[PDB]
């Protein structure tokens, strides 16, 4: 019918869409219009909705809309569905939609089918056919979908038990796994090498009479008995071997379970707010329907709605991966599930625990129990069997109301498919959940659109083509999968948008969680409470989190491989704390003793071996051998350790279009992609199988055919523009201004260390002694820990061997914590002779004698990965929580009064540092890896800053724990609520793509057409310096200010924000179990004592020498009570918002905001001048530097406006950021007409003097004597310009040159000639630019039908 | 067959309004509607618009609805382009070309191409001037030799080497324009023995301003 | 529609499969149904002759060698042998929507083996100076394709004002192309300056072709 004004304009949160523009033969917009007045459901006790009857008071109480919008913004007719009683249009005999353009779709009579089931259901989302101009896709959701941020429907936090012995925190079940004594007999035995020299090497294997180089045997076998009475049978299962359990927490096994959670029906569990089955059953009202919609707006019959085709979740579980429905499981099989279970972690590579988004269970069936395979029996050779279908299935990977409906958004169209790749998951996010597009739906339609098949692919389906040579920017990212499609990508999709005809799939995504990667040791879970709180589904952190010394060598170990039969405290050279330092290294001596004599007897045999290889390293190497990394072989992640809570990398996709609409509706996958029915089956398996015949799930992998993380970087260049980029929440950039090379920090409130640079940090060590062996002359970054030469005053290189694992000493040290003794290999004759103690002589020491400088989550080595910390996985990670300005930062300063971080607590010159590295109060353990924490201290309070200038910070921070006080430090997030999921629309600017991630307008610039030697990204943010930006960044729920991105006229994206809300909460937060923000992650107190950062009881007197051994976390352990307020980002935002100032201009306090992007130059992003010794990170650094604001004041950095038009990376410049007083529901986009919840001046199509003559005007017999089709080019469709003075108004003011006739519909025997009266528009107005219908032709408008009547 | 004979290569200064016949012949004019396109030299076809002779009805495109009328004159089953105020981008072929819509045919049969330049010069004389290396090409087993033809209009020149008699490795340019003028460069590879023992001549003949230049290039001193 | 037609010149040898790619915003297809996709091939100095018209129809009078194919917005002419008379630029031209735009333009060049220019330096001669005037060229001859880019330097610095660009037609004889860069200079402009140089840069040679001359009588 016609306008509902009681509707306003409104912008979808999933996908950031509130209006569909429409250039074309169809043009105006589609605007989703809805009663913006309606408090939704019944918010404005934390009381339980039922979805039905929700759903129905939605239904009865909010009314939604499309409203359709002429091309000059003039607010056209509603379709209200629930109101609208449509009809479907009819076909004529080709399958062509019956439409003539003034009679409209040939209407059937006919309601859609299930219309009425459907009709309540709430446009969302409009797509237009590019085949169809009048054909669109309208995405409706339930009105339950709308207001589900309104349910307030916050991640449930596990239930204490109450007093704790851990010292944990939000429910965090930790405790260090103890040795089972029952089960001490299933230590993996070391298998000696079968040939070739006895010694004494008491370090591979020999506890103290064997000292024979052994490898531990893990022996998995089938039964003698080949027979299938009882299947495949297990006789020996050294997978199975637990010989350390969970340990009993006051009698209870403290282990992972639903209840920790809650009982469904006080700590309720997070179940979604609708199962899968639940809106399979019921598609039509609790699914997301595609309904045709046929539109012409001029035309009799404008409204024509041929399809509903509900979006069936079931549909896309249905293309799940058979290992999806056990996500409890990974192809590492049981052994995998015992480690992470023991180790209070979740287990498989989708724990419900994790994501309980795309579970039916939720939270309620968040454990590691019923993983679908057999993981608690008496016999240990029976664990790892699948589970059958009578017995008690497990929780599969679902597609529940939360996770289905961020799934549903941005339409995209391609020939006959429809794909929804999903939204943001906004719609459906709460503050500890990520509902995010886990894959595409697909409504393929046949070339008539009469019949339509649903269909839907998890993005891990159509990304498994995934490889480095897909990106120009950061390789060996965790987007690898495997057949079992353990990565579980899903994304907070910006949208599908077409620059061209490569299909620019972008927003944020899941990477494969790095964070858990590197497993704890089973005795230090109580120790690194952060990494185990990520392992176990509490902290959804996806950032990787420094608690290295904690960690196991190796995260592959199994349980068996964990505890040896000696005394010692853990299996080395097996299994001990991670320590690069006591790596051995790969020469050929060193691998042909612990590795040869085992590499190629490893899975033959039914006998793989864990090599007397000490196989340790930093964070980067713990990514790259257990992190789904990219490989250059697509399907090639033999470790997929879990999926990130939460977005973790920026994204976008070159995806081919063409595949998407030809794929697969119904998704075969083979054996290959299901798990191993049995632990024998798993064992000897192999990572990279080849589909099986009629299997269709390989034809996935070419769909992803590029991609991209943001930047085109390479991994330590990133960082440099890491730290370019301003933190948000006040602008100063995560470098602090640092000078690179050029700053003082170097060995020679303006500057201080910088975040994720190493670069002008620490020393210039030269790698070629380290590891032994361009020179790569590599900035150790901060945490250096140098060995001082013999000289003393000259810092070497590298840090020596003996300084790093306390052997220049040579007791319960930070370096050799396992009691590891340097072991030597000497060559005598083939006779690779292992042998205790130092080299001496001839023989090669198995440790690296000299070691990179830097153990602390600033190393950045790309001569040795096994002592990085920076990767590009967390580099990614970081990049992305940068742009939310939601990196944690480890503080022990809460300040308060007495937890205070003053400016001289901490020192960022080399001269300071030099003599006492623990004044850069760099934790080097609890913080976020790959970054500077006291650089990003800095960065979000700074402290130093206000101390130089004048102190008005907030006093947060971490402090170096002193004397002998223990940093009882925690992670927090700065209070910006900004989540990975604030993922605005995907739009278009030429060659780029733009959408706003978080604060940020991102645009991928050179992703669609890469340039060699650009940044890959220009990163538009807003200015926290300005009050009203920065109060729309600190905004508790700031993308609910979001509205749209849309690229102007001049190619600028232009994001309109609605700052109504942000007034709101500040007004509710200045007038008044988790805390409801959406950052606000569950970390643990990190507990150091201060002798952590006092080594010295030699030569290297760095306090980062080892890395930090964290104490024991105990109830004495705990956060300080302001610290654990800092927890809670409320609370750190409202520190850093008294830190802003409180000028608060209410002139008149703008209600919404259009952030318009900077004009780039050429130069924007070009590294081709900067780069073409020195390396490519230090040419970007010193770029970068060139880029700073070349030279407090209310700890805010002011908007100088520098490097924006050369970096690409900057703040919204004032004149960028325009302030509009109305607020903005929603935006009506037409090509021509912007206007803010539909008001504003609608844009004009031409003058109103030109009119179409009345049909009394024109003679209509000497018009109609010849025929029609001889009055008008059949081609071109226009009315030859001769005659069109004689068909409409044209007044001598308006040239007729700008004025056209586009035929619509020629009828010679009836001789009536329909015409579309079009103007032209010129292009920024030589004589180019559009034909656009003139609207105010006719009063019924640009469309007019002549005929004799 | 349906043949198709526009105007001649029409010189016209810029501002005036100038004619393009197209005379159509082997169909009727009135049933099959001209098209006329444009193609500035070196870059794409654009398609100024169609006129049906039927009834003389224009449709152009809006790059060329105020710059180019099209009229047709049924009598003599000519088709015409009234270029209004020619200015430097309307320097082109113009083409005239008949289109069926029975078939859907747009354009096909074209006609042989109006060259259309604008350029306000006069009819200058070819300025000759000879081109000789100083010790690149002698050194060289290869010796190329050139003639560089400056202020001269308009396009229509016959530059040869040797009066055609020394034609291998003959590289003949066309011109370009700077300040309203047009000026080529033939090129000419011959062996080191040829130069400068044989008479290596440019003879450049301009049909326009009946003046031929037999220019002998000569070494000079180098 | 945003008309592109690539490549904008394909390299084809005699008798080779040569496709014509021409690709759209949105799809051309009329609102009579016909598509108005027209393939059309100009040759050297002659009129764009119609070769495939509504998308596949072949037109009268043209040989079977040329196939045009697609729909929607993908537009693709196959020739399975290309002929001399295949020489010349290729258009792609959408009816169906106003403006009738054409391709780019894609010029079938016969594919013989990449060669290096032929880079002779032409130093200005006195008849020249004394008019007032000073046009150093360089003339580049033999070399395939036809993508380099050729860089004038005065005394090593590179300049780009008066910079002109003047090439060659693929010749029947061998299929050669050949390129001419001029440099305007008035009287006193050329007299203030040494040593010039072109620096024609071709895919051939891995360092651009380094051809200078002293106007000292070298």
């Amino acid at each position: 019918n016609a306008i509902n004004p009681r509707l306003t304009p409104w912008t979808y949160r999933n996908t950031s869409f509130s209006s569909l523009p429409l250039t074309g033969e169809n043009p105006g917009a589609w605007a989703l219009v809805r009663d913006n007045s309606a408090k939704g459901i019944t918010a404005g006790q934390q009381t339980t909705y039922d979805p039905t009857r929700t759903e129905a008071a939605l239904t009865a109480s909010t009314t939604f809309a499309l409203r359709r919008y002429d091309l000059a913004g003039r607010a056209l007719y509603d379709l209200d569905f629930s109101k609208l009683n449509p009809q479907t249009p009819t076909r004529d005999q080709t399958g062509q939609i019956t439409f003539n353009p003034f009679g409209g779709f040939g209407l059937s009579g006919a309601a859609p089918q299930q219309w009425n089931e459907v009709k309540n259901k709430v446009p969302v989302e409009v797509a237009q056919d590019p085949s169809n101009p009048y054909r669109f896709a309208v995405l409706l959701v339930p009105r339950s979908v709308v207001y589900y941020e309104q349910l307030q429907r916050g991640l449930g936090l596990p239930q204490q038990r109450n007093t704790s012995t851990t010292g944990a925190m939000f429910g965090l079940k930790v405790k260090n796994a103890e040795a089972d004594t029952a089960k001490s007999n299933e230590k993996l035995q070391g298998a000696e090498a079968t040939g070739s020299g006895s010694g004494q090497s008491t370090q591979r294997g020999g506890s103290s009479g064997d000292t024979k180089v052994k490898a531990l045997k893990i022996e998995v076998k089938k039964k003698s008995d080949s027979e299938d009475n009882g299947q495949l049978q297990l006789e020996k299962n050294d997978l199975a071997n637990a010989p350390i359990k969970r340990s009993e927490e006051s009698g209870q096994s403290v282990q992972l379970k639903a209840d920790d959670f809650g009982t469904a029906l006080s700590p309720t569990p997070w179940r979604p707010w609708l199962a899968t089955e639940q809106i399979h059953k019921d598609l039509p009202k609790w699914s997301a329907s595609i309904l045709i919609l046929y539109d012409a707006p001029y035309a009799r019959n404008r409204t024509a709605i041929d399809r509903v085709d509900h979006l069936d979740p079931k549909a896309m579980t249905a293309n799940y991966p058979p290992s999806w429905r056990t996500p409890k499981w990974n192809h590492h099989g049981l052994w995998d599930w015992k480690a992470r279970d023991v180790l209070l972690q979740t287990t498989g590579f989708f724990n419900p625990r994790r994501h309980p988004e795309w579970f039916d269970g939720g939270q309620t069936v968040a454990d590691n129990e019923k993983t679908g395979f057999d993981v608690d029996n008496s016999e240990n050779t029976k664990q790892g069997f699948q589970k059958e279908a009578d017995s008690d299935k497990s929780a599969p990977i679902a597609l529940p109301f939360e996770a289905y409906f961020a799934n549903i958004g941005n339409l995209t169209w391609f020939g006959q498919a429809l794909l929804v790749f999903g939204g943001n998951g906004h719609v459906t996010k709460s503050a500890h959940t990520a509902p995010l597009s886990i894959g595409v739906f697909r409504v393929r339609y046949n070339a008539t659109g009469t019949s339509a098949t649903v269909t839907g692919w998890p993005y891990a389906l159509l990304f498994s083509g995934m490889v480095n040579k897909q990106t120009d920017g950061l390789k060996d990212l965790p987007f690898n999968n495997n057949r079992w499609f353990e990565y579980v990508p899903r994304m907070a999709v910006a949208g599908a948008k077409f620059v061209g005809r490569e299909l620019v799939l972008a927003g944020t995504i899941t990477m494969g969680d790095t964070a858990t990667v590197p497993r704890l040791l089973y005795d230090e879970l109580e120790s690194n409470l952060n990494l185990v709180a990520q392992g176990q589904g509490l902290l959804r952190e996806d950032l990787q989190l420094f608690t290295p010394y904690g960690w196991a060598n190796r995260p592959d170990l199994p349980i068996g491989a964990w505890s040896s039969s000696s005394s010692s405290s853990h299996n080395a050279p097996y299994y001990f704390h991670n320590n690069p330092d006591w790596q051995d290294r790969p020469i050929q001596n060193v691998v042909d003793a612990f590795i040869k004599p085992w590499e190629d007897k490893n899975g033959k045999d039914d006998a793989k071996y864990i090599y007397p290889y000490r196989y340790s390293g930093m964070w980067a190497w713990q990514v790259y051998n257990w992190s789904n990394k990219l490989t250059d072989q697509p399907l090639s992640a033999d470790f997929v350790n879990e999926n990130a809570y939460q977005p973790n990398s920026l994204f976008a996709a070159i995806l081919n279009p063409e595949l998407l609409a030809a794929l697969p509706d119904k998704v075969k996958y083979g054996k290959e992609n299901e798990f191993a029915a049995n632990e024998y089956e798993r064992f000897n398996q192999k990572l990279t199988v080849a589909p099986t015949q009629g299997t269709n799930w390989s034809h996935f992998s070419p769909t992803l055919s590029r991609f991209s993380t943001g930047f085109n970087l390479v991994g330590s260049v990133l960082d440099q523009v890491l730290d370019y980029v301003p933190w948000i929440g006040n602008g100063y950039r995560y470098g602090n201004n640092h000078r690179g090379v050029d700053d003082i920090t170097a060995p020679q409130s303006r500057s201080f260390l910088p975040t994720f640079s190493n670069i002008g940090v620490g020393l210039k060590a030269n790698v070629q002694a380290t590891l032994g062996g361009a020179n790569l002359q590599l900035w150790t970054g901060a945490g250096w820990r140098n060995d001082k030469a013999s000289s003393g005053q000259s810092d070497e290189n590298h840090t020596k061997f003996t300084s790093a694992t306390g052997m220049d000493q040579q007791g319960t040290s930070a370096g050799n914590p396992d009691s590891l003794k340097q072991d030597n290999i000497s060559k005598s004759g083939d006779s690779l002779t292992t042998q205790d103690g130092n080299a001496i002589d001839q023989q090669e020491a198995t440790n690296y004698t000299n070691l990179p400088p830097n153990l602390t989550p600033t190393a950045d080595w790309p001569n040795a990965l096994s002592f990085t910390n920076k990767n590009n996985a967390q580099r990614a990670q970081l990049f992305l929580r940068g742009l939310l300005g939601s990196i944690p930062v480890l503080v022990n300063r809460s300040g308060s009064d007495s937890n205070k971080f003053q400016a001289t607590d901490q020192k960022w010159s080399y001269t300071d540092l030099h003599s006492d590295q623990t004044k850069l109060n760099l934790p080097a353990y609890g913080e976020v890896n790959g970054l500077l924490n006291p650089a990003l201290v800095e960065t979000y309070f700074g402290n130093t800053r206000a101390g130089g200038s004048g102190t008005s910070s907030p006093g947060i921070g971490f402090k170096i724990p002193e004397q002998n006080n223990d940093s009882k430090a925690t992670l927090i997030t700065p209070g910006l609520a900004w989540t990975p999921q604030d993922v605005g629309n995907l739009v278009v600017s030429g060659t780029t793509v733009s959408f706003q991630l978080g604060g940020w307008l991102v645009t991928f610039t050179d992703f669609v057409k890469p340039r060699a030697g650009y940044l890959g990204l220009q990163l538009t943010g807003l200015d926290a310096s300005d009050a009203t930006q920065r109060a729309l960044i600190w905004a508790p729920r700031p993308w609910a200010a979001f509205r749209g991105s849309w690229v102007n006229r001049l190619g600028r994206v232009e994001s309109v924000w609605d700052l109504k809300g942000v007034w709101a909460d500040q007004a509710q937060s200045d007038s008044q179990a988790l805390p409801e923000h959406p950052n606000a992650l569950a970390f643990q107190v990190s507990v150091v004592e201060a002798s952590a950062y006092k080594p010295n009881t030699s030569t290297n007197s760095s306090p980062y020498l080892h890395l930090v051994k964290p104490k024991k976390v105990t109830q004495s352990d705990k956060l300080d009570d302001d610290l654990k307020n800092l927890l809670d980002p409320n609370q750190v935002r409202t520190k850093l918002r008294q830190s802003f100032g409180t000028d608060h201009s209410t002139q008149p306090q703008p209600q919404s905001l259009k952030t318009t992007t900077p004009v780039f130059g050429t130069s924007s992003g070009n590294l081709s001048s900067v780069l073409s010794d020195l390396s490519p990170v230090e040419k970007v650094s010193g770029w970068l530097v060139g880029q700073l604001p070349s030279t407090s004041t209310n700890n805010l950095a002011p908007n100088t406006n520098t490097g924006n038009d050369v970096v690409g990376v900057g703040r919204l410049s004032e004149s960028n950021a325009a302030k509009m007083n109305d607020d903005v529901d929603g935006i009506v986009r037409t090509p021509l007409a912007e206007l803010l919840d539909g008001e504003g001046q609608t844009a004009d199509t031409g003058p109103q003097s030109v009119k179409f003559k009345s049909p009394d005007q024109i003679d209509f017999n000497r018009l109609f004597t010849h025929p029609v089709t001889d009055l008008f080019d059949p081609v071109t469709m226009l009315v030859y310009d001769q005659y069109i003075p004689l068909f409409i108004d044209i007044p001598a003011s308006v040239n007729p040159k700008m004025v056209r006739l586009k035929v619509l519909s020629f009828d010679t025997n009836e001789q009536s000639l329909g015409l579309r009266l079009e103007f032209f528009k010129p292009d920024q107005d030589p004589n180019n630019g559009d034909f656009l219908p003139l609207l105010t032709a006719s009063s019924q408008g640009p469309q007019t039908l002549f005929s004799p009547f | 067959e349906v043949q198709l004979q526009q105007s001649g290569p029409e010189l016209v200064k810029p501002g005036t309004s100038m004619k393009i016949s197209c005379k159509a012949s082997g169909y009727s004019f009135t049933g099959y509607t001209m098209n006329w396109v444009k193609q500035s030299h070196g870059k794409s076809l654009e398609w100024i618009g169609l006129i049906n002779p039927y009834n003389g009805g224009t449709n152009y495109n809006q790059k060329f609805r105020g710059t180019a009328t099209l009229t047709v004159d049924k009598s003599s089953s000519t088709a015409y382009m009234e270029l209004l105020s020619l200015t430097s981008e309307d320097s082109a072929v113009y083409y005239c070309a008949r289109s069926n819509y029975a078939y859907d045919l747009l354009m096909d049969y074209w006609g042989q191409g109006t060259s259309v330049t604008v350029s306000s010069a006069k009819t200058t004389p070819p300025s000759v001037y000879p081109l000789a290396p100083g010790s690149a090409a002698q050194t060289n087993s290869m010796v190329t030799l050139g003639c560089l033809v400056k202020g001269y209009f308009p396009e229509p020149v016959t530059v040869t080497w040797n009066s055609g008699s020394l034609s291998s490795g003959v590289h003949t340019f066309p011109a370009v324009l700077q300040s309203d003028l047009y000026t080529l460069s033939s090129s000419v590879t011959v062996p080191s023995s040829t130069w400068p023992s044989e008479t290596v001549t440019c003879n450049v003949a301009h049909p326009a301003s009946s003046t031929k230049v037999d220019k002998k290039i000569v070494p000079r001193d180098c | 529609v945003l008309m592109t037609q690539t490549p904008l010149s394909l390299p084809v040898s005699l008798g080779d499969q040569a496709s014509i790619s021409c690709r759209f915003s949105q799809t051309i297809v009329h609102s009579n149904g016909a598509t108005y996709l027209e393939w059309y091939l100009q040759r050297p100095g002659q009129s764009p002759k119609l070769l495939i018209y509504k998308v596949s129809n072949r037109f009268s009078g043209v040989p079977d060698r040329f196939s045009g194919s697609g729909s929607g917005t993908d537009f693709t002419l196959k020739i399975s042998r290309v002929e001399a008379e295949d020489l010349g630029v290729y258009y792609c031209f959408q009816g169906s929507h106003v403006p009738w735009t054409f391709g780019g333009g894609t010029k079938l060049e016969i594919k013989r083996a990449d060669a290096a220019p032929t880079v002779s330096i032409f130093p200005p001669s006195s008849e020249q100076l004394t008019s007032g005037g000073a046009s150093v060229v360089c003339f580049l001859n033999n070399f395939y394709p036809k993508d380099i880019n050729v860089k004038w330097k005065i005394d090593g610095s590179e300049r780009q004002n008066g910079v002109l660009n003047s090439w060659t037609d693929q010749d029947s004889k061998d299929s050669t192309y050949s390129m001419s860069s001029t440099l305007t200079l008035t009287k006193d402009e050329y007299e203030r300056h040494n040593s010039y140089t072109c620096e024609a840069t071709h895919k051939t040679s891995t360092s651009p072709i380094v051809k200078s001359f002293n106007r000292n009588e070298c």
